[PDB]
């Protein structure tokens, strides 16, 4: 637990989180355009 | 009085029939208000009671014409009814009241 | 100054401005979203396609007024009105005319995201980087408060909760029961 706010500290905790957020935004992103590629 | 009991009263029960059997006449058109206003009880109101109020930026959707100073409309809004919605020239006689 | 403005009885639906429009992005991510519009108010929605520029009230005088005039007469009948426009990019671009439309906002939550959507779709779109994102940041240097509906939602089901249950809300307001 000690190891967790160390890398908390560090620069840890976006990677899990801006990736996280960068793929649901980029299969969010996805149905904007591949719902218009039908109808 | 007695004299003037007789006319009075029976201009608002004729101008409550009016309003009554406008709420289920279509929308003739709808207008964009810019200025804020609320019914008072000097404001020669043919239905004391039944008049809307409406602020800056707000929405009404005119049925009719009752007369040259008071139309017939409902606020646009979840639950208001039709009411009585001032005319542009009744706004410019409430402006000028206040300064004579 | 008049206090009062002719307004239509119900006012148009306008999918405007993510990103700037004119392109394959825009364009098509607003085809999309006239997907949903198609099915889910069918009977009770006007769907037209958007032509001429109606914010000079290019186009002449005449063309624009028969067009601002077909909306007129789709608000006669009490039903909703969708505009698929190429052209609106700004709330203040639609506030001189007398329409007032519905400044329907799809958001985009990330600038970072949306310059790697250019890199999706191939090389055409990527001659035209910061040029599209330039005043789609003057699409966020509008204020939010500025728009009607603001879509910031990523998934099909969560923004399109917001696009039937507003418009919903805004059914009722316009038409009291019986």
């Amino acid at each position: 637990t000690k190891e967790r706010e160390k890398a908390k500290s560090r620069g840890t905790f976006q990677k899990l989180r801006e990736k996280q957020q960068l793929e649901e935004d980029l299969r969010g992103y996805m149905s904007w355009i591949t719902q218009g590629e039908v109808m | 009085q007695g004299p003037h009991m007789a006319l009075r009263k029976e201009a608002e029960r004729q101008a409550l029939a009016q309003l009554e059997k406008a709420k289920t006449k279509p929308v003739a058109f709808a207008v964009r208000t810019n200025v804020g206003y609320n019914p008072s009880p000097g404001d020669e109101v043919p239905v004391e009671g039944v008049a809307i109020t409406f602020e800056p930026k707000d929405f009404l959707h005119i049925k009719e014409k009752y007369n040259n100073d008071w139309w017939i409309g409902r606020l646009v809004k979840e639950g208001c009814e039709v009411g009585f919605i001032p005319s542009p020239v009744k706004l410019d006689s409430l402006r000028l009241l206040q300064e004579q | 100054v008049p206090p009062y403005d002719v307004v239509p009885s119900m006012r148009p639906i306008i999918l405007v401005g993510p990103s700037l429009k004119g392109y394959e992005v825009t364009d098509m991510m607003q085809k999309a979203l006239f997907d949903f519009l198609k099915h889910l108010f069918d009977g009770r929605i006007s769907i037209t396609r958007v032509t001429a520029d109606i914010s000079l009230a290019r186009s002449s005088l005449a063309e624009v007024q028969s067009e601002i005039e077909r909306i007129f007469e789709l608000a006669r009948t009490l039903q909703l009105v969708a505009l698929d426009a190429d052209t609106i990019n700004h709330p203040a671009q639609l506030s001189k005319t007398s329409l007032a439309p519905i400044i329907v906002y799809i958001k985009i939550t990330s600038p970072k995201v949306l310059q790697r959507l250019i890199k999706s779709r191939g090389k055409s779109q990527s001659k035209h980087l910061n040029v599209q994102i330039a005043a789609s940041e003057k699409l966020a240097q509008c204020p939010p408060e500025m728009f009607d509906i603001i879509l910031d939602e990523n998934q099909l089901e969560d923004a399109c909760e917001h696009l039937a249950e507003y418009l919903e809300a805004y059914w009722k307001a316009t038409h009291p029961p019986s």
